[PDB]
């Protein structure tokens, strides 16, 4: 790399990463025909800003072929690309989409722990309580140990719900990893429990 | 699927890759998954506006949802490669091709000849003529056509009259193309003599109404306010085959322009071929690139469209001005540098800027000048002989 | 073999979960791999033998040995 | 065919525990300038399990309860001998090391005791890297006046303890486990450096001990172990694990974790060392310039949650680098890398602003290192604790450099 190249790459990535921030799917994809113009080849930093763009409004197809010009470039995605399609797909409820991704960045030898978190927690907050639990599960029983937060969380928000099924199958999930249940996560069940009919 | 497979079809006939985009998206949003046909047509015009990377996503798609390229989808690629002479991406459809159980017919032979050809190898494009005729097949006329660019590129005045006459020796009367690259050779041999001998057969034509016009229009008779309507109604007339059609059609008028002195009309036409949408990815003007893309042009349409670009450049600053002669996998390699295109654009920037155009260290087929540079630079005279 | 079951309940907190834990592990040697249990390799055994190698100690597979003494087929050793 | 083709350690110091019912296995205790360590002796393949490398019995240790009441397992002080008073005066959160210096002075003093005969196997008054051993001068060597305070404290916290429970008219059988301040000085230092706390079930009772441990208190620390100590209830045996599924080369050092998410300074607190590639160790900036956290993770390929930062140049400073920078994150918003670099560039015009307080450099001070020729332990473990922050202060001075060019 040349001091002439590496010149050049700044100001187009400086270019590049303030329509990204902007929320500007359009113009990112200006510079990238810049770069091609000028002879740079876009890394794997150039088709992340392109992800994001897309990512923050709300456009699940765009970015998901955001990631197909990516990987037809050749380019390696960044553990970070790979987290952010799989945030935006828990926003919009696709939990396949998020498995999909996810074992992409398995097959991509990443670590998909942190973002299979960030699958769940999106999927609960966006009223996917039934997909969360798919989700959550299918990780847990894979090996996988969510965060304590989550466990409270998962629990809480199925005994709210009336679902004494899913919370009792996370519970045992929780201990066989190695978090013992408390008085809290007892008192969920209880919850859903003593409407039953049967003492 | 009738619906959505005709209006793509459309789109890539006439090379409205932004439409076709859309209605992808559109059948996506709605749970449909397009057949094989319907992204072979988001394919073609991809590849009529030069957008080689979104053409091989969509070709990536197809196999992701199942629905596996039919032949037509292998030459919609081909065609593609070969506007922009990528011989490299032209023999991996051929290498797969052979393993796929198609076997060669004639249109693969002729995007073979023409990606060769664009690409500045002329002993391989001779060499696939020589193969075809083996293989038996029936050569059509845009064979013929495709085989006389080459002897026509590379200065065979000899040759080209064995071609040319060997054309209406069967009764086809050879296309408006033909007609331009004999000019060509004539023109680039300042064979006067011949120039005169063709006009003189395209200015009675009472059978062909574009080659009267076309020809008339070269001489000068045309290039009044109101003898200009004549030759913009045949341009029209002419765009409705698509953008894939008035490629050919202006790569061969342009090349016989400039080989004849006829420099300020090839301007005039290069600039009523760029508002009819052909050469859509010509030049690119931001604060980051100034860009003049000539891999698809023949060599009289590149030194118009330099010209062009050059005078444009003294009358006003991007970071960078760029010369895009080679577009595909062959920038990253010497032999990219080493392209009869390169070196020709390289050769006129020297003898008209003087130095200020320099190759890049990190791509093949580029020719840059700094900014700074740029403060240190009509630069380029646009008459008819 | 007495001794090393000995040696795998010290770090057992319960035996009977041990018991169901080694049957558990059986079960799933039998259906990985039918045939090659039943006869002289015995799918506990190799249970046992296995979680002695993973503690770190050498022993043969399954417990299997043989007579080399034996006087050709046919031959029963006999009490 | 076959016909064409660090000194272990004294071979009594395995025996002495052999006879009692120690067991290693794949291991060897082998002695250096350094000290004592352990080691493969062949290569440990990897199994499904954890594999068994050291089995100590509990009789050979000397354990005392961490929480009041004092009891002692297994139990050797007598009823009604004085030591128990010395032990039952001190402070039970601070004085944990106290108790069992007394526990160890009266271990060597009885004659069928193990201790007795491992008591010469432990490191000497000059040879023992505790703090509480380092003269005055050595503590100048610090450059850190926190951790001087602090171990000027834990001097006078031990002296006066010896002086008001050693003076004249004590009993005999009391006089002689600690006849001088130092001797009573080094068993507290024989404490602090080698006591493993841990929570173990003897029979039916479950309680947090403190215990000294012959053969276990000779695997070094690393904040990556390859070993990890095991409490075996049933049979009251200490079992030493290497980690299940990691293969451990021939000669590899064994090794457990002393100190779970703690800095350097409190490593010299305790043990008296310090390790460059601490992940743990902090550095005072600003904040006013801040990088892209999920870029600097990203670019040493480090991963897992903050408090769980592993990494797939990137070592253990690397992980502390990510943890102490000055950090910004915005779920997925990417960083303009002109303002990253104007960060990057004050972060490190802050790391060498750090660099130039301490009146030497890490190399000079490793040739300082070199040349010693009459050094005390002490004073060498007080330059290499400096030198490793200089060292620490260094490599976040690299890794920026790197972190700023690969986010291009
Ligand atoms: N990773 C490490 N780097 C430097 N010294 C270490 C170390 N781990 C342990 N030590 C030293 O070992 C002592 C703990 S007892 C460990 C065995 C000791 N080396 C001996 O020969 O007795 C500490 O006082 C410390 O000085």
């Amino acid at each position: 790399v040349s001091a002439l190249e590496r010149s050049l790459r700044l100001t187009f990535m400086d270019e590049l990463m303030e329509r990204a921030r902007n929320r500007d799917p359009s113009g990112v994809s200006e510079v990238i025909y810049d770069m091609i113009a000028a002879g740079l080849s876009p890394g794997p930093r150039s088709f992340h800003g392109l992800v994001v763009a897309h990512a923050l409004n709300g456009d699940e197809q765009g970015a998901m072929h955001s990631l197909r010009k990516e990987l037809g470039a050749g380019q390696r995605p960044l553990p970070e690309t790979m987290i952010a399609l799989v945030r935006l797909s828990g926003s919009k409820g696709n939990a396949q989409r998020g498995l999909e991704l996810l074992a992409a960045m398995e097959k991509l030898n990443y670590d998909i722990r942190q973002a299979w978190l960030i699958l769940v927690e999106e999927l609960v907050r966006t009223n996917h309580l039934e997909e969360a639990n798919k989700v959550f599960l299918k990780g847990a029983r894979g090996g996988m140990r969510a965060t304590d937060q989550l466990y409270d969380l998962m629990i809480e928000e199925d005994c709210k719900a009336g679902d004494h099924s899913n919370a009792l199958d996370i519970s045992y999930e929780m201990e066989a990893a190695g978090r013992f249940a408390t008085t809290f996560h007892f008192n969920c069940l209880l919850s859903v429990q003593a409407t039953c009919g049967i003492p | 699927m009738e619906t959505y497979e005709g209006i793509i079809f459309a789109c890539g006939k006439g090379g409205l890759h932004e439409d076709a985009r859309k209605i992808l998206q559109y059948m996506t949003a709605k749970d449909v998954v397009p057949s094989s046909k319907a992204y072979t047509g988001v394919i073609e015009a991809f590849g009529q506006a030069a957008l080689y990377e979104e053409a091989l996503v969509a070709f990536n798609t197809m196999h992701e949802v199942g629905s596996n390229p039919s032949i037509e989808t292998f030459h919609s690629l081909l065609y593609s490669f070969a506007r922009g002479g990528l011989f490299k991406e032209s023999e991996v459809i051929l290498s797969r091709l052979v393993n796929s159980g198609i076997p060669r017919n004639r249109d693969t032979f002729n995007a073979t000849i023409e990606a060769y050809k664009q690409g500045g190898k002329f002993e391989e494009a001779v060499k696939t003529y020589v193969d075809m005729e083996k293989s038996r097949c029936d050569p059509d006329e845009r064979t013929l056509e495709a085989v006389l660019s080459v002897y026509s590129c590379a200065r065979l005045v000899d040759e080209c009259r064995e071609q040319f006459e060997e054309m209406k020796a069967s009764d086809i009367l050879p296309s408006i193309m033909c007609y331009c690259m004999m000019l060509s050779v004539y023109g680039k041999t300042e064979s006067w003599d011949d120039v005169n001998e063709l006009l003189e057969e395209m200015l009675s034509n009472r059978v062909s109404n574009i080659h009267q016009v076309i020809g008339q229009m070269i001489k000068g008779n045309y290039d009044d306010d109101s003898n200009w309507q004549i030759v913009e109604y045949v341009l029209d007339k002419l765009n409705s085959e698509g953008c894939g059609l008035g490629i050919r059609f202006y790569n061969a008028l342009l090349d016989a322009l400039w080989w004849l002195g006829q420099k300020e009309r090839a301007a005039r036409v290069l600039n009523e071929a760029t508002k009819r949408g052909i050469f859509p990815e010509l030049f690119r003007k931001n604060k980051l690139v100034w860009s003049v893309d000539v891999h698809r042009m023949s060599e009289g349409g590149m030194y118009t469209a330099l010209s062009v670009w050059l005078n444009d450049l003294s009358d006003i600053l991007p970071q960078l001005a760029v010369v895009v002669s080679v577009r595909g996998q062959l920038e990253k390699s010497s032999a990219a540098r080493e392209s009869p295109i390169t070196r020709a654009a390289f050769s006129f920037l020297q003898d008209h800027v003087s130095s200020s155009f320099s190759f890049t260290g990190w791509n093949g087929g580029r020719i840059m000048c700094q900014r700074s540079q740029l403060k240190q630079l009509n630069i380029v005279a646009l008459t008819n002989s | 073999m007495t001794m090393d079951i000995e040696r795998l309940l010290l770090s057992e907190d319960n035996r009977f979960e041990f018991v169901n834990s080694v049957a558990a592990e059986a079960t799933e040697y039998v259906e990985k791999n039918r045939d090659e249990y039943g006869g002289t390799k015995k799918a506990i055994f190799h249970v046992l033998s296995n979680r002695v190698n993973d503690l770190g100690f050498d022993r043969p597979e399954a417990y299997a040995e043989s007579d080399p003494y034996k006087p050709g087929p046919g031959y029963l050793k006999e009490y | 065919f076959p016909l064409f083709q660090l000194e272990s350690a004294d071979p009594d110091f395995y025996k002495i525990g052999y006879v009692r019912r120690v067991r290693a296995y794949g291991v060897e205790f082998k002695e250096g300038p350094d000290g004592f360590g352990i080691y493969a002796s062949k290569d440990i393949e990897p199994r499904r399990r954890a594999r068994v490398i050291m089995e100590i019995p509990h009789e050979l240790m000397i354990t005392i309860r961490q929480k009041h009441p004092w009891m002692f397992f297994p139990d050797i002080v007598p009823i009604g001998h004085p030591i128990f008073d010395i032990i039952n005066s001190t402070d039970p959160e601070r004085d944990w090391d106290l108790r069992l210096a007394c526990l160890l002075l009266f271990s060597f003093d009885r004659e069928d005791h193990f201790w007795r005969l491992y008591g010469d196997f432990l490191p000497a008054a000059d040879e023992c890297s505790s703090l509480l051993l380092a003269t005055e001068e050595d503590l100048a060597e610090l450059q850190d006046p926190q951790l001087v305070s602090t171990i000027r404290q834990q001097q006078k916290r031990v002296l006066e303890f010896w002086e008001k429970n050693w003076h004249s008219g004590v009993p005999l059988k009391i006089k002689r486990l600690a006849e001088d301040a130092e001797r009573f000085i080094w068993a507290v230092s024989i404490a602090q450096t080698r006591c493993i706390s841990m929570k173990t079930r003897i029979g039916a009772l479950v309680q947090d001990l403190n215990m000294m441990i012959p053969y276990a208190d000779m695997l070094n620390h690393s904040f990556e172990p390859n070993c990890f100590l095991h409490w075996r209830p049933k049979d009251r045996i200490l079992e030493v694990m290497s980690n299940a599924g990691q293969a451990i080369k021939k000669g590899e050092e064994m090794t457990i974790n002393y100190m779970p998410g703690q800095k350097n300074n409190m490593l010299m607190e305790r043990y008296g060392f310090s390790t460059p590639v601490n992940p743990w160790d902090a550095i005072p900036f600003s904040g006013d310039s801040r990088i892209h956290l999920n870029s600097f993770l990203s670019v040493f390929n480090i991963f897992g949650l903050p408090e769980e930062y592993y990494h797939d140049f990137v070592d253990g400073a690397v992980i502390a680098a990510a943890r102490t920078l000055p950090t910004w994150s915005d779920i997925d918003l990417p960083p303009i890398p002109s303002a990253e670099r104007k960060a990057v560039k004050e972060l490190q015009d802050e790391c060498r602003k750090m660099l130039a307080e301490y009146p030497t450099t890490s190399e000079q001070d490793q040739k300082l290192l070199d040349s010693l020729s009459e050094a005390r332990t002490t004073f060498a473990t007080a330059v290499k604790y400096r030198m490793h922050r200089k060292m620490f202060i260094g490599k976040i001075i690299k890794a920026l450099d790197i972190y700023q060019e690969r986010l291009l």
